[PDB]
RNA sequence: GGGAUAACUGGCUUGUGGCGGCCAAGCGUUCAUAGCGACGUCGCUUUUUGGAUGUCGGCUCUUCCUAUCAUACCGAAGCAGAAUUCGGUAAGCGUUGGAUUGUUCACCCACUAAUAGGGAACGUGGACCGUCGUGAGACAGGUUAGUCCCUACUGAUGAACUCGUCGCAAUGGUAAUUCAGCUUAGUACGAGAGGAACCGCUGAUUCAGAUAAUUGGUUUUUGCGGUUGUCCGACCGGGCAGUGCCGCGAAGCUACCAUCUGCUGGAUAAUGGCUGAACGCCUCUAAGUCAGAAUCCAUGCCAG
RNA sequence: CGAGAUUCCCACUGUCCCUAUCUACUAUCUAGCGAAACCACAGCCAAGGGAACGGGCUUGGCAAAAUCAGCGGGGAA
């Protein structure tokens, strides 16, 4: 039954830059002491880029919203001017800061980053979220805290029930809106937003902005400001990619054989991250399971974090990945986004991102700081498109087989085939794993009916990206090795598959029936295709411990 | 509910009309086709299964069985009927001198302020001679007939119930041309007729009964007469063994009647036929036996049956103590007891 | 796993008979003037959805049905290409992609055009319009039926090998014996009738040898034509030596019986050589029998020498006719194929670093043979009846009885009721059938069996009488 | 399922009962007609042979 | 063929769609979550309910991070609810358990914890392979 | 079919007065139309051969 | 503001488009050319590479139709087997959900033999009188328009036919459904993979009629045991808590919370035949006739 | 009595049902007394009955006193 029961729990991670049309220490920005004096405790000495430019701004009194990775230290950049602003307790009743997150966990790291960096103020800060006593949180509300954290359902529900007045509150805060807008806050978001007074400051922080929040953002917030975390988008030089031409049938080993040759990787429990740091982002949840199975059978040391995966589980794989007991972490979009992942030496995708702006930024997720980073993508014919939409965003030259004897991998998009041998070898032992572990099976038929159910809500591509695939797909290169298999191997393969090349080539005279009605008509169809030019229980007397009971007993009686 | 068996009706009749007797062919030997008892009770049995391709095979099966009080009836009367275009129809019928006291409350309804006079002519008819009467009636039945039924009467005085009248019915006459069956009636008059010879061990019959009314908390509920099909008699008791209740597997000495004998029932002393599975009717009640109208197609019939043994703890409690001897040993002595002593 | 559960296709008129049927039979059918405009054109609207559906899931279950060409292994795609052009297969496919949706685009027109109907005889005529334009697109679709039809019965009723398994083809020029050849190492049926192109078709049997499959492929024949021009018979034969990675034999005898002269044989086998090269061939040199290996002329010899020195060739005789040697060049090739995958299976696992993988830690576990350290060996105990005992033979007439057939002779399966009083065994043979008491006076009797219970029963006695002398039950 | 008044069934069931139950049913009722036989041995007209009368909607009323 | 048993007598069904039973294997879950009964009939407004021995659909709501949360088909070990065996016994178990198993029937975990229903062990045969308590 | 056994509804030959009426009206029109198409506008066949004495 | 229609359909509805040309038997102004004119074909839609939906509903129940989802039966298909597709005879049988949504279907996924479509009078539970504006409107202004009877049916009784017993059966209703396991059999078949069916046997689902031997549940049996507080100054026995509460509990009643039972002959429809005319061949049909579906009709069953 | 050893549960909800408790509403028979609304005359069904007009009428199905309790059929814009 509780096979896709209402959606694939990741759906898709969409991002739009055009929410661009909207528009050097602590000591430097001025804080207060005892504001500085406690930063100093937590140990921020350098700011990180985004509360160096955020932190700004948020002084100066003006909305922001905020493109920044998790991580980043968001919370901090959204709290320190938040602090210097109210710099003490308020007679007055009334709330005057307000942050609304979406799960627990981020509410209560947010408590927490709060009470540490405002240690020594005397300022109430209250946590409202799910599960929690309606009549403690009113409790709270009746001792009047300074600071709010939220959950959206929460605080409205708690709002309705009150008949709070929110009018008081000058500085609202909204964190992971993206996440917020993909569990579907929306509607009460909207309805909180209308229930603030005007005049408040908006900050706004995020990983992605998808088309949703850029409106959300247009309508609700006063001239924001949009920070973005750097060269985001711009792909670092030192970025090392090739592009593998692949079949369905032969995917699984061809990814498989990357894994053996072409990284390297050692097989078994390594003896934070390691010298390989082997990640792998796919498109469905079952195709994460499948992959992450198939791959602890093959013996790597593969942690999996997928979308709707526990919280607990999430913590303990990206803890695993992070301290290096595992070397690949496979992971589709949404739990990328979600989870902390430190610098990375190889990329793989799995399943080819449909936006160009998602592979720049599964690309852009390794290869940081000067250090040198490899990316392999796995494309399929049906894939193809995507890879020419990302050939035009990057500006990019193709180079399709062996058109070029030492292309630039880190400066042209260099597609091409894997190796024969080797492919074939990886495909036999899939095979033959699926033929033989029935529970391997079942993941690759729930995992082929996810891909073919993400095939049709997929966003297409363009029609001329469709043409110029067209046109690649009649091309030679297509069909040939990738430049990293080696001159001498170019040479074999050249020596051969010319006449392989001219039996793929063989336009057939006539079909075999040729060789009644139905060969007439192939026949008539032959000439049109012709080619254009609690209290214990009473005591019992017969029970063992009778007068231990009834003492028991009388003594909850004494306690009422 | 289903169609076949509404609107809800009352039974007319408490005995119960059995309606179709079983296809006549003149091949068989002579036989009767029904028999009457009154429900005693129930009682558990467990048996060695002897069914080939179940599950249980061969495995101690524990079942519930009705015990029903067979007392041997008695043949006062023979009927012979013709075949017309309008169906069956009653030609002619002879009754038997010295009818019974009981017999003769059935033909009365106030028997305590009426002076016995029912049949006396008719008596009076056989005395004096009037046998030319008798074999004319007799001849016509042989000449005329096609079917003859044995009017059989079952009798309260045996049974242990506070009744007084006695069960009347008739009982056709299969196996045989007319006249045969015809001097086998003759024969049977005045005899009584034990369950030993109408019916017989490990066999499928039919049942009838009327189904209780549950009355007092969209009409009539309960009270309906009916027929329930295929139930098997697996053992006929016969009272004056006093060890009915025993069997081959336990030498234990006792009767069909568990301690205290049955509950609102009382203790059987007669011919009993112990049948497989819950059936229609309740207790005092008479019941109405009958063989299948058509030849089994299963293995549960001529499947034979072996028991082990037949649960006699009190059914009035929770007991466990099959025998007086065994309560009375095990528990001991008691103090009113050994005052009594 | 084939290709056989594919769904049969219709012809233009079966398929616009059977979705008007449907569309006719499945929906309510009756309406009045009387009635709502609403209600009609939502009658109406309802019909011409249902006729959308039903063409909408009948064509999306035929494409996505069919096989997708260039996703399959380079041996299929290239097997269906020579036996079905793929161009042409896939210019099809198409017009019937391109047919769908244009009917899904006439349903929304007419779907707007009811929607906006003012009149019963509008969603009448409108209606008709639109049924018509579907019946109209299958008539033009009429061909493309029939040729999917025909391939999607060849496609069913075609050999499914696999390409990754141990595999043995048998090549050469026709009437070599390579169909004899693969009757007797196999149980396939292939016509050995003797006549140029007998087989024009790829055929398969499977054969174990110590335990393991191996999947041997016949394949029609080549002549002299160089690749450029070929019959279609000859490039799926050529395509399957190309493309199935396997052992490969060649076929050729020194008798001119098959009608191409010895010099014809090298000339083909040269010109395939670099389709072979990376693999192990083997030539066979068959019909030893009417002609051997020796008389031939001494430059023959030569000839032949010279194409055995490369290092990836070998040569065996054989005579297929006789089975003189099938057996031992069945048995020498496909040890040297096995011995060649143990080593491609242990350099996989054996590559460059220094860690083994999981599966070959496991393979050792299992290859790995325990024995005592003090090589000691256990006394067995085997008796000489099960050591003299007779075979258990099917069609031995003089059988024993079997609880089988003395079932069969006593009914079946359901009838049959066995009885393990045969099977006892008992000092007494007429202890047999014997009723065995169980419980007697509340107690039970297996619970109170001892032996010696006569010497017990006198103790116990003794210890009565000498209660009784002490008069241990008088009243006082 | 086939149903319970099937051709193929009833054949089959008729089958059963002419070769399975008929002779047992037929060894049952000879000896039960056996132990009821055992049970039950346990001038014309002044005579009676000649049957005579005892003792109309069908015809119109004369 | 449908993951239904064959040839299981009558017996009174404990465990409605829908039920926090205990988790008898050594698979790492903690209970399962009845959710669906393999073969149950269809009849409008009644509950599927479940015996020892049937298959039936089954959750991890609580249990190792690795295995929460996961549906895959389990069969009926012990069942707390009176049942009668055909020998006239009535008995009945502590809790509410079942074991993890495949739908062909090889089951996930190595070790079965506790005892084990005779109808689960003869219906299928490794549940007694694996079973170290079977009364 | 099996018509015979289950017999369908029945078609009424009892024709109503309404029906008539409306046939009668219809059919006087398409007189009139026939006529008025007349109005509006835009080789004997020989002895017989059989005959004995043509 | 005047005038006009009081209003709609009722042998109406369904599965196969329209426009133009070619062809076209016939008919026609006098003749296939004043011209009308079906089926087909050609050109356009229409081709060289695979979301629509406004108020509604939601549930149950009875009955009926079939334009049949499944069960049964056959005809055809490269239908090896298995699994299927199309066609028709068939209404006895049964015909479940989740997502999504204003809400439905489509699509999507989960069971399941299967989740087929409908009918039942679409079955039962505002507009002027105006006032204030005329390049557009407003009016807390008004006048105001605006529904408990009979009887069929069933059950239980019932007057007279003298009372009672045992019977007959005209008539009316009618009941069984599906799945699974063993054997056949790893057989027939098959290159492999896989993989049947008949006969026989054993279970299970639903429905129906019963029953309390045994197991849970219910205690105005107020049965046995325990126990709380109160007052009558105290014992006493009481009112006491519209039957005080807590344990066990018989009988009875029960339970998809337990057990039992559910049945056979004929005639048919699609179809397959026999003999054999029309028509010197041929033919299942014309005469005669055989087999054949869960179909129909009766027995079995209920009422009388 | 053993620090005795081991196993199960505890959350919230602007969600549904049941059981527990509170308030309020609820009661039958025979005697005696004893109205009112309403009432052109009465009510089986099927088809027909031009004018969506049927209880009259035509053709049929049929049709047996009288009570109590359930039940469903009719009464223009
Ligand atoms: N004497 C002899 N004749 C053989 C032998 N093998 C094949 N043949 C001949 O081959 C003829 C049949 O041809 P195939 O056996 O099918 O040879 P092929 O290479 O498969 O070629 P095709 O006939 O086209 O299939 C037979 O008539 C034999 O005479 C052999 O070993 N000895």
């Amino acid at each position: 039954m509780p096979k896709r029961a209402v959606s694939p729990a990741p759906s898709e991670n969409e991002v739009d830059i055009a929410g661009s049309l909207f528009a050097g220490g602590f000591q430097a920005m001025g804080l207060d002491a005892n504001l500085l004096r406690a930063i100093a405790r937590k140990g921020f000495s350098v700011p990180t880029p985004i509360q160096r430019k955020t932190i700004p701004l948020i002084l100066e009194r003006r909305d922001v919203v905020g493109m920044a990775r998790t991580g980043s230290g968001k919370t901090a950049a959204f709290v320190i001017p938040m602090i210097e602003r109210l710099k003490a307790h308020s007679a007055r009743f009334g709330a005057r800061a307000l942050v609304l997150s979406p799960s627990r966990e981020l509410a209560l790291q947010t408590l927490k980053v709060v009470k540490e960096l405002g240690k020594g103020t005397d300022l109430k800060t209250v946590l409202l979220v799910g599960g929690d006593s309606l009549e403690e949180q009113f409790g709270l509300m009746a001792t009047n805290p300074d600071i709010i954290i939220a959950t959206p359902g929460r605080f409205l529900h708690l709002k309705v029930e009150m008949s709070l007045d929110l009018s008081s509150i000058k500085y609202v805060v909204f964190d992971e809106a993206d996440r917020l807008f993909e569990m579907g806050f929306a509607a009460q978001l909207t309805e909180i937003l209308h229930a603030l007074p005007p005049s408040r400051q908006t900050l706004l922080f995020s990983a992605t902005l998808p088309s949703s929040l850029v409106e959300f953002t247009r309508a609700g917030l006063q001239d924001p400001v949009l920070v973005r975390l750097d060269a985001e988008t711009k792909v670092s030089p030192d970025l090392e990619s090739a592009f593998f031409s692949v079949k369905s049938g032969e995917k699984e080993g061809a990814l498989l054989h990357i894994l053996y040759d072409i990284i390297k990787m050692p097989l078994g429990d390594p003896p934070k991250p390691t010298e390989h740091s082997t990640i792998i982002f796919t498109a469905t949840k079952h195709h994460v399971e499948y992959i992450s199975n198939l791959l602890r059978l093959a013996g790597f040391s593969v942690s999996y974090v997928y979308g709707s995966l526990d919280q607990t589980a999430r913590k303990i794989q990206v803890d695993n990945f992070r301290r290096g007991r595992t070397n690949i972490l496979v992971v589709t979009d949404v739990a990328a986004r979600g989870i902390d992942i430190p610098v990375l030496a190889n990329v793989i995708n799995y399943d080819f991102p449909p936006q160009p702006k998602i592979f720049v930024h599964r690309v852009g997720r390794t290869a940081r700081a000067g250090q040198r980073g490899w990316a392999y993508a796995l494309v399929r014919e049906s894939d193809l498109p995507y890879l020419l939409d990302l050939q035009l965003f990057l500006g990019r030259r193709l180079v399709l087989g062996r058109e070029e004897k030492d292309p630039s991998f880190a400066r042209d998009i260099v597609v091409g085939s894997l190796k024969r041998v080797e492919l074939e070898n990886n495909v036999e032992w899939v095979n033959k794993v699926l033929h033989e572990n029935e529970d391997i099976g079942a993941l690759k038929r729930v995992t082929a009916k996810a891909e073919k159910l993400y095939m049709k809500t997929r966003n297409p591509a363009s029609s001329q990206s469709a043409k110029r695939a067209r046109e690649v797909i009649v091309s030679k290169g297509w069909g040939q090795l990738h430049a990293i298999f080696g001159e001498e191997a170019a040479n074999e393969e050249q020596v051969r598959d010319n006449l392989l090349s001219k039996i793929t080539g063989y336009k057939p005279q006539e079909t075999i029936f040729e060789i009644n009605k139905a060969a007439e008509a192939v026949r008539s169809f032959r000439q049109r295709i012709g080619p254009r030019k609690k209290a214990p229980k009473e005591a019992d007397k017969w029970r063992d411990d009778y007068e231990v009971r009834k003492k028991r007993v009388a003594e909850a009686k004494e306690k009422r | 509910g289903s169609l076949a068996f509404l609107p809800r009706k009352r039974a007319a009749r408490h005995r119960g009309r059995v309606k179709s007797f079983p296809k006549d062919d003149p091949k068989k030997p002579v036989h009767l086709t029904a028999a009457m008892g009154y429900k005693a009770g129930m009682t558990t049995i467990v048996r060695d299964l002897d069914r080939p391709g179940a599950k249980a095979h061969k495995k101690e099966v524990v079942e519930a069985v009705t015990i029903i009080d067979c007392p041997p009836m008695v043949v006062v009367g023979l009927v012979g009927y013709i075949e017309t275009p309008r169906g069956l129809r009653s030609l002619t019928t002879v009754w038997a001198e010295h009818l019974s006291d009981e017999v003769k409350r059935r033909f009365y309804k106030n028997w305590y302020k009426s002076k016995k006079k029912a049949f006396t002519k008719y008596a009076k008819k056989y005395a004096e001679n009037n046998g030319a009467s008798i074999t004319r009636e007799l001849e016509r039945i042989k000449k005329y007939c096609t079917v003859v039924r044995v009017l059989a009467h079952t009798q309260i005085r045996k049974t242990p119930l506070k009744q007084k009248k006695a069960h009347l019915m008739e009982i056709q006459i299969n196996g045989g041309s007319v006249a045969d069956k015809v001097e086998f009636g003759r024969s049977l008059f005045e005899k009584p007729v034990t369950i030993d010879t109408i019916f017989e061990k490990d066999e499928m019959i039919d049942v009838i009964a009327v189904t209780k009314g549950h009355g007092f908390v969209a009409g009539q509920m309960g009270y309906h007469h009916r027929t329930s099909v295929n139930h098997k008699i697996y053992r006929i008791g016969k009272g004056d063994d006093e060890a009915n209740a025993s069997t081959e597997t336990d030498l234990t000495k006792k009767k069909i009647t568990p301690m205290g004998g049955f509950v609102r029932y009382g203790e059987v002393n007669n011919d009993y036929v112990m049948i497989k599975g819950s059936v229609p009717g309740v207790k005092k009640r008479i019941m109405t036996l009958r063989k299948s109208l058509f030849t089994h197609t299963s293995r549960k019939a001529l499947e034979k049956v072996e028991l082990k043994w037949i649960d006699t703890s009190s059914e009035f409690g929770h007991g466990a103590f099959q025998t007086a001897a065994e309560k009375k040993q095990f528990m001991g002595t008691l103090k009113k007891d050994l005052q009594t002593s | 796993t084939g290709w056989k559960d594919i769904p049969p296709v219709p012809t233009a008129q079966e398929f616009i008979d059977i979705v008007l049927s449907r569309t006719q039979r499945r929906l309510p059918t009756q309406i009045r003037p009387g009635f709502k405009i609403s209600r009609i054109r939502a009658f109406y609207t309802r019909k011409v959805k249902f006729t959308q559906e039903t063409c909408s899931e009948k064509f999306g279950a035929i494409i996505s049905s069919f096989p997708v060409l260039s996703d399959q292994h380079p041996f299929h795609r290239d097997l269906m290409n020579i036996l079905y052009d793929a161009d042409h297969f896939k210019v099809a496919l198409g017009q019937i992609s391109t047919a769908k949706n244009l009917i899904e685009t006439i349903s929304r027109d007419y779907v707007r055009l009811l929607k906006y109907a003012q009149s019963l005889y509008q969603c009448k005529q409108l209606k008709r319009a639109a049924l018509g334009r579907m019946a109209t697109l299958i008539k033009r679709l009429k061909d493309p039926l029939i040729y999917l039809d025909q391939v999607r019965q060849h496609l069913a009723r075609l050999p499914d090998i696999n390409p990754t398994t141990r595999t043995l083809l048998v090549a050469g020029f026709p009437n070599v014996g390579k169909s004899s050849f693969v009757r007797s190492v196999t149980r396939a049926d292939t016509p050995v009738e003797p006549y140029a192109f007998t087989t024009k078709s790829l055929f398969v049997g499977h054969l174990d040898y110590k335990y393991l499959r191996y999947q041997v492929i016949d394949t029609p024949g080549i002549l002299d034509h160089p690749l450029e021009e070929m019959n279609t018979i000859e490039m799926q034969s050529v395509t399957a030596l190309a493309h199935l990675r396997a052992a490969v034999l060649y076929f050729m005898d020194i008798s001119e019986q098959c009608g191409f002269s010895l010099k014809a044989q090298i000339n083909l086998f040269k010109s395939i050589k670099p389709l072979f090269a990376n693999k192990m061939v083997f030539i066979v040199l068959n019909k030893m029998d009417i002609k051997k290996f020796e008389e031939l002329d001494p430059e023959m010899q030569q000839e032949i020498n010279d194409l055995t020195k490369s290092g990836e060739v070998e040569i065996l005789r054989a005579s297929c006719a006789t089975q003189e040697g099938v057996q031992e060049v069945k048995n020498h090739v496909c040890e040297r194929l096995l011995v060649e995958r143990v080593s491609q299976k242990l350099k996989a696992g054996t590559h460059s670093n220094g860690n083994i993988g999981t599966r070959l830690q496991e393979v050792m576990a299992r290859i790995h043979v325990a024995t005592p350290m003090d090589g000691t060996t256990r006394e067995t105990f085997i008796p000489e009846a099960v050591k003299n005992l007779k075979k258990y033979d099917k069609n031995d007439p003089n059988r024993r009885v079997l609880a089988r057939d003395i079932e069969e002779a006593n009914g079946g399966a359901g009838v049959f009721n066995v009885d393990l009083r045969k099977d006892w065994i008992l000092e007494n043979p007429e202890w047999k059938y014997d009723k065995i008491p169980e419980i007697f006076d509340g107690k039970n009797v297996y619970d109170y069996i001892d032996p010696d219970i006569d010497a017990k029963l006198q103790a116990l006695e003794e210890e009565e009488e000498r209660l009784e002398k002490e008069g241990f039950y008088d009243e006082d | 399922a086939k149903s319970a008044r099937a051709s193929r069934i009833k054949e089959n069931h008729q089958r059963f009962k002419k070769n399975i139950a008929g002779p047992v049913e037929a060894a049952r009722l000879e000896r039960l007609s056996a132990k009821l036989m055992a049970i039950a041995q346990a001038s014309g007209v002044k005579s009676g042979k000649s049957i005579g009368r005892k003792d109309s909607s069908i015809v119109f009323p004369m | 063929k449908r993951g239904a048993p064959g040839g299981k007598l009558k017996m009174t069904l404990g465990l409605p769609v829908g039920a926090i039973m205990n988790c008898a294997d050594n698979s790492g879950a903690r209970n399962l979550y009845i959710i669906a009964v393999k073969g149950a009939g269809a009849r409008l407004n009644r509950l599927p309910a479940g015996g020892v021995g049937d298959m039936v659909m089954a959750t991890v709501k609580k249990g190792k991070p690795e295995l929460r949360k996961k549906v895959h088909p389990a069969v009926i070990v012990r069942q707390a609810k009176p049942w009668k065996r055909f020998d006239g016994v009535f008995l009945y178990f502590e809790d509410n358990a079942g074991v993890i198993v495949n739908p062909k029937g090889e089951m996930k975990g190595s070790a079965i914890t506790g005892p084990v229903g005779k109808e689960a062990a003869e219906l299928w045969p490794r549940i007694a392979s694996n079973a170290g308590v079977v009364m | 079919a099996g018509t015979i056994n289950k017999p369908k509804k029945p078609t009424s030959k009892r024709k109503t007065t309404r029906l008539r009426a409306k046939i009668s009206k219809r059919a006087a029109e398409k007189k009139r139309k026939e006529r008025k198409l007349a109005r509006k506008n835009p080789k004997d066949p020989g002895i017989p051969n059989l005959f004995p004495y043509k």
